[PDB]
């Protein structure tokens, strides 16, 4: 009541745990222009303003503690942020806290995370470790959404190829398929974050906060909620998070190549430029697919060890056509 | 910002379908027929800007353009409850009122005559859209006006936003029923042509399939034309849901179609919905299971595209995304997958990555769901080629017979020849062939 | 605290078991009641809220119409040497502006407390250096509106009045230039001088008006409203005193009237002085251009009238004198334009440096002054500090 | 002393627009239609003295002069509830009631015929003003009477008050409706001429944008001229609010136009307002986002000014004054102008400091605002000349064809020649050249004939 623990948890779920998926979609749509800038040129305050405006325009406005929710632009990429979060519970926490920001120019869309202002006594429960884990999960999901947005941008540029003759669009076909593969990867990562991370972690947080018996019990429940959110957002596994980040980077490069090739095909040497762009997009798609296949292989191993039909259903959601299943097996 | 969708309404049938689509979108977003946000629409998680544009600081207007060659339909729109939904500058009525005479070429020539008004409508909707993704044209392929004007609208949407994605839900005419509109096969070809050339994803809505769904799933013995238009609007809604309902994934039309459209030519999508219910059949909340939903969506009788039962060709989906809402048991999903595999109810593309994306969203409080748990699938499926190939063959059969061309010869576009009909038939044939290829590994070389 | 509140009201307005706690709660309750009664007495007897409203209207420039009318009336007077100002005359001018503006609609108890103060008149001083609004605080309200608080309020009043006087001087210069363009349309060679005067006066008016807006609204009006709300919410006389002192200190700091903002205040004063210099130069240029235009118009009219009378329109001697006058006017017009451009550039440099200091100032009102002075980012293009302040801090707090 | 504004009402349409403007100002200041302060109007924080003068300690009388060549509108004003607001001695009605016949020259001749009464009203209002800022001319550009009489009033205000600022609210004709007044372009050209030469600040309100908004937003198939004129009057009111609603800055008309008018010749201002809402659409409280607001502001359908595409002039802002109405923080207005600069929505002079001045004012408690947040931008932008240049070119096209000139040939100003039309075209050309110069460092020399001749070569 006095520290509004349940309100703070609902605000964190809406913003930090990405439970309000429309809010995150709106924020990334608003911040995409800033995220196209180099990380050094990105103004974190602009991304924060876009986040708060999406929150106020989305159902995250219904959180009574939403005004305590702030946007945090992580100084490190999703892979480095995930590694830092994984180090938080490890003796490397001091090393990761002092770890220089990842030289990889994170997009503002990929660097975007929420922070949550917790008043006493709830600050006993929403500790700095929990806030950092929520920020890492947010940054990971935001990076996935950035990759999705880049694939969508490539798709928009390729829509004009439908007006060109098949023969004139042939060199775009490789770029269009690369863009499709990148979009499928990004969308499946987002689907994981939404239906396996965001919703389950928000429900777990609300249930644990509802079952707390004391302030130390509340702290334990909040820490468990944060750890669950970090784990399900792939932030607790540094190899999975590194593979996902590499796949998203390759997907973004593929999408940019595909967009260039589709622009040349729409303009159409231009066909040669489009075919070269398509080949580069296909190579980026191959690298992204390889990292995604390694992630899928690890997920398959986990599903096979515990006989968890749930995880097999998750895999079937991510690999409905079996494109990544053969690549993971390979 | 939401990915706004501009609705192009062509001819009497197309304008009725567009009006019902905009009504359904308003109901899902809690927008009144007058453009006012309903008090019950307290879940601010919906993207109203996807289907509506702001005309002023207070009035939200549907992004709908009403185009007809006959004044009756435009006057009916201006006399409908949706009269305030549409931008009055987005309503083009032919002064001559003569319509297209059920001639696709006449409808196209009227679209050319109303080109300025339609492109002004598209530009006004785009400027009112913070992040306009593209235009979705809702029309019928069987008439004269809705087909030709629909193709014109698709052309103008492609012209104005050439770097933006354009997804369409294009209803192709039934090719197995003898159309009283003898030029319908030409009209169907022109509509499939426009969907192939200017849309990035085309959800084929076969009025034969709509009637089949009403009979088998909605228990409607005689589906009315209004019921067919509402089925087409439901198909368009299901195909556009990822643009209209923002979530973690598929938040833009280009993002939605990217996973579905592997190549620019293989853009002919088939749709399926389950459970399908008629507006009158709301009474019985059917406990539809995930297995029942997936089976009916894969069933041609419940699919909003009428593919024949080909026993020889393994027609397949290029990609399918199912957004499922409600109570779902993992064990029921597992049993559903087992039964689907045993029955081979769905074939997937072999040539590219495809998956079911899942976004979890709260439901609209303003839209009554007849199902405790419902789901929409948007899919690119090669069985839509069977509609497009049949439409192309019928077009060629009519053009070779010069059937109903006298009504088109009244319009300048068809005064000297019917070359536009033959080009439309060829484009629809190429679209069918590319969509069929997308079920096969060789889709990488489709159109070479 | 109880006895202190009682003294303020007078001068300004279990025991067997736990003896230590048996009376503690009773003592605290009695203290609270006594302090509340003292504060209520101070409010009822000293009209603390009415004095605060008067301070807001006059010293915090809350009566914006009154401040506007005072500055407009003072512009022709405040440009004169202060040594010729009569305090009685300045008070009469203030009263006239009140009667000519919405200040006349203020209550007589409020209006009687709003006054014009003349500082010690020195030769060469302008009215901007000596004009201030004041608000007399006495009795219990003087416990909240202390001498420090009253000095801060008067400082903010004087700063806003000086800035508004300079703004209105430059606005009158520009108005004269623009209006005389119609007269000088028949003297197109002189139109450019008037336009240059208008541009320089417009820049000076923009600077002074933006500084005045920041001081009077972001600092003075907001701090006055906060003081009044705190006093209305005050539970005791000491709480009211502390809240009013904090409000006055905040107003002084954000209006640059505090001790720590003294460098910012000096830079703002130098900007205002350069704006007044630009205004005066523009007014002189426009006056010269309008006089030349009027002479040309009179010459043209006399020529037309003589032609209508069938006389030779101008004598060769008169025509040579007219041509010489027009030549001298045209040659002074480029000179007037150059002088106005030089004055504008000096003013713009001073304003840019003041805006940079303001944007780097800790006071938020000074950052708002910089943002207003560079609304089109002219000063932001010229003063790097206005560009950096908004961009730099927002990035650091997003990294934790 | 307050900066008083004299209202000049010209012709039937102009006098009706002026009357409705004065009614709106009275309502915003809590002045009854008879000019008496209502007993409930105890909030003395409004600046009535900007637009109204006090006849006695209690009665505020509008500084308005009503001039028409047709008696219908003046009689309708005297039969309206606002009949007592205007000085009856300041109302001139032509005995013939015939109007100007949609002839600009006839309107000018009527202004000349009513010169004495109008200038007597203006002088009486100025003498009652301790520090009179200037005259505001209310007229229509589409008729015959209001344009010529408005130009006459502007000329006489410039002649009589050469040291005072002259702000104008200049209504540009609707371009989407077919005007029945075929000679409207001559009237529009003469009005733009007078605003360019004799006004110190002209807020251009293009009725075409009002009609576009009425069509797209109000679902009005055929927007009437009256709705466009009322939208234009609303735009002018919003642009003048900082003069009419005193605040920390820009509390006077000369102070208001100084920040808006960079050069004496480059005095043609363009306006923009956001969010724009119709009075009727109060019903739907739209959850408008800042992103949605900013996006709608950039849409021409929501902008209350239809600026033409000038292809010749690299238009820029000469000066900007922002009149903000409602609950406005000066720091928030400043941040808004800053954001406008970041988007480069206005280019400013490079040779001196120039900005958007921001005044924070309280809103009238008595006037219901249909918009939670509103803002007016006043800017001097050379692209506003494209409307005036087009009006001048159309005027010249009609005069060269003698179209509708028979109504003008009845008046002495046009009996022998059409020199008034050519002078209007020349003044508008000089205005275009000065506005283009005001985009340049040479704006110091803007309006000099050497620059008019260098921009016309």
């Amino acid at each position: 009541e006095e520290k509004e623990l349940v309100a703070h948890l609902r605000s964190i779920k809406r913003y930090f745990l990405m439970d309000q998926g429309d809010f995150f979609v709106h924020f990334m749509d608003l911040a995409e222009e800033e995220l196209r800038k180099p990380v050094e040129d990105i103004t974190p305050p602009r991304l924060e303003a876009l986040l708060e405006l999406a929150l106020r325009m989305s159902t995250a406005n219904t959180d009574p503690f939403k005004d305590d929710l702030k946007i945090d632009l992580m100084p490190h990429d999703l892979i480095t942020q995930l590694l830092r979060v994984l180090a938080i519970e490890t003796k490397q926490e001091k090393a990761m806290a002092h770890a220089d920001p990842t030289e990889l120019a994170l997009s503002g869309l990929e660097a975007f995370s929420f922070d949550y202002i917790v008043k006493w006594p709830l600050s006993l429960i929403i500790n700095r470790k929990a806030l950092t884990r929520y920020q890492m999960l947010f940054r990971h999901m935001f990076y996935c959404k950035h990759v999705e947005r880049q694939l969508c941008s490539v798709w928009i540029s390729n829509k004009t190829a439908k007006q060109h003759s098949l023969h004139s669009a042939q060199w775009f076909a490789g770029a269009f398929t690369l863009r499709q593969r990148m979009l499928n990867f990004v969308q499946n990562i987002q689907y994981y974050m939404m239906f396996e991370v965001m919703e389950p972690t928000w429900h777990i947080l609300e249930k644990n906060l509802k079952s707390a018996s004391n302030i130390d019990d509340v702290l334990g429940h909040h820490t468990g909620f944060l750890d669950t959110c970090l784990k399900d957002c792939m932030l607790t596994n540094p190899e999975l998070l590194k593979v996902f980040s590499k796949l998203m980077s390759v997907c973004v490069m593929f999408t940019n190549c595909m967009q260039k090739f589709t622009q040349s095909m729409k303009l159409d040497d231009t066909v040669q430029l489009v075919s070269g762009f398509e080949a580069t997009i296909n190579k980026f798609d191959k690298n992204f697919s390889a990292h995604l296949l390694d992630l899928l292989a690890r997920l398959s191993i986990y599903s096979t060890s515990d006989c968890e039909h749930g995880m097999a259903s998750v895999i079937s959601r991510l690999d409905f056509n079996g494109f990544y299943t053969e690549r993971l097996e390979r | 910002m939401p990915r706004e969708i501009i609705t192009l309404q062509l001819g009497q049938c197309g304008n009725q379908i567009g009006f019902e689509f905009w009504k359904q979108l308003c109901a899902e977003h809690g927008i009144s027929p007058e453009g006012i946000v309903e008090e019950f629409a307290t879940e601010g998680t919906d993207r109203k800007d996807v289907f509506f544009y702001q005309a002023d600081d207070e009035h939200y207007i549907p992004r709908a353009v009403l185009l007809d060659l006959e004044p009756r339909v435009i006057h009916s729109i201006l006399n409908s409850p949706y009269a305030k939904l549409y931008n009055p500058e987005n309503i083009y009525l032919s002064e001559h009122g003569g319509g297209a005479g059920n001639n696709w070429a006449s409808g196209f020539s009227q679209g050319e005559k109303i080109h300025e008004d339609i492109f002004d409508i598209i530009d006004r909707e785009a400027d009112g859209s913070d992040s306009l993704e593209g235009f979705v044209l809702c029309h019928s392929i069987a008439g004269g006006t809705g087909s030709g004007l629909g193709s014109y609208l698709l052309e103008r949407l492609n012209d104005r936003y050439p770097k933006k994605l354009v997804q369409t839900y294009s209803v192709f005419p039934n090719q197995d029923e003898m159309s009283d509109v003898v030029v319908q096969p030409y009209n169907s070809l022109l509509t499939l042509k426009r969907l192939t050339q200017n849309a990035d994803c085309v959800v084929v809505l076969d009025n034969t399939a709509l009637n089949r769904i009403a009979t088998d799933r909605l228990h409607i013995q005689n589906p009315s034309f209004s019921q067919i238009n509402q089925l087409v609007s439901t198909i368009m809604s299901a195909s556009t849901t990822t643009l209209r309902y923002p979530g973690y994934m598929n938040n833009d039309l280009i993002g939605l179609i990217a996973s579905l459209i592997p190549t620019p030519r293989l853009h002919f999508l088939m749709t399926g919905y389950t459970p399908l219910t008629t507006d009158q059949s709301v009474a019985s909340v059917r406990k539809t299971t995930v297995l029942d939903v997936m089976r009916r969506l894969l069933q041609p009788k419940n699919v909003m595209v009428s593919t024949g039962r080909d026993r020889q060709t393994n027609h397949c989906y290029i990609a399918i995304l199912n957004i499922i809402q409600g109570e779902v048991d993992p064990t029921q999903v597992h049993k559903s997958l087992q039964r689907i595999r045993e029955r081979k109810l769905a074939n997937f593309i072999p040539w590219g990555p495809a998956s079911i994306q899942v976004a979890l969203s709260r439901k609209s409080p303003y839209l009554p769901s007849a199902h405790r748990v419902s789901g929409l699938m948007m899919a690119n499926h090669t069985s839509i080629s069977s509609l497009f190939e049949r439409t192309c063959r019928q077009y060629d059969k009519l053009r070779k017979r010069e059937a109903f061309l006298e009504q088109f010869r009244k319009e300048d576009m068809f005064k000297d020849n019917f070359d536009e009909m033959d080009t439309s038939r060829e484009i629809v044939q190429q679209l069918i062939d590319e969509y069929h290829a997308a079920t096969r590994p060789d889709y990488i070389s489709w159109g070479t | 605290l109880i006895g202190k509140s009682i003294n303020f009201l007078h001068q300004v307005c279990d025991l067997f078991t736990d003896l230590e706690n048996a009376f503690q709660g009773k003592i605290d309750a009695a203290y609270f009641e006594t302090s509340k009664y003292l504060l209520d007495v101070l409010n009822k007897k000293y009209s603390l809220l009415d004095h605060m409203q008067a301070m807001r209207r006059y010293l915090l420039l809350g009566q914006g119409d009154f401040i506007r009318h005072l500055m407009d009336l003072l512009k022709p007077e405040l440009v004169r040497p202060a040594t010729t100002l009569y305090q009685h005359n300045l008070t009469g001018i203030l009263e006239t502006a009140v009667r000519a503006t919405n200040a006349q609609f203020d209550s007589p108890e409020i209006l009687r407390r709003l006054d014009v103060r003349l500082l010690e008149v020195s030769p060469g001083d302008t009215g901007w250096d000596v004009f201030s609004l004041d608000y007399h605080v006495d009795g219990p309200i003087a416990t909240v509106f202390t001498r420090e608080c009253m000095s801060h309020y008067l400082r903010v009043f004087n700063f806003l009045w000086r800035a508004k006087r300079m703004e209105y001087i430059l606005t009158d210069i520009r108005k004269g230039h623009m209006c005389n363009a119609k007269l000088l349309r028949n003297m197109p060679e002189f139109s450019g001088v008037l336009h240059q005067c208008h541009i320089l006066a417009s820049e000076m008016v923009h600077f002074i008006h933006q500084m005045q807006y920041y001081i009077t609204f972001e600092v003075l009006e907001c701090s006055w409203d906060e003081l009044w709300n705190k006093v209305q919410q005050a539970q005791d006389l000491d709480h009211i005193i502390a809240a009013h002192e904090v409000f006055l200190d905040t107003i002084i700091s954000r209006c640059l009237l505090d001790s720590d903002s003294r460098a910012l205040l000096n830079q703002l004063r130098a900007v205002f002085d350069q704006i007044i210099e630009l205004q005066n130069a523009q007014d002189a240029i426009y006056r010269a251009a309008l006089e030349e235009l009027q002479r040309r118009l009179q010459f043209e009219e006399k020529k037309k009238q003589r032609e209508i009378e069938g006389q030779w329109g101008v004598t060769a001697a008169e025509e040579e004198e007219e041509n010489k006058r027009i030549g001298e006017f045209k040659e002074s017009i480029p000179k007037m334009c150059s002088q106005l451009r030089i004055l504008t550039h000096f003013y713009q440099g001073i304003v840019q440096q003041f805006l940079v200091l303001l944007t780097t100032s800790s006071d938020e009102s000074l950052r708002f002054l910089s943002f207003r002075l560079d609304f089109n980012e002219h000063y932001k293009a010229r003063e790097p500090r206005l560009r950096v302040s908004l961009g730099t801090r927002g990035r650091r707090s997003s990294h934790t």
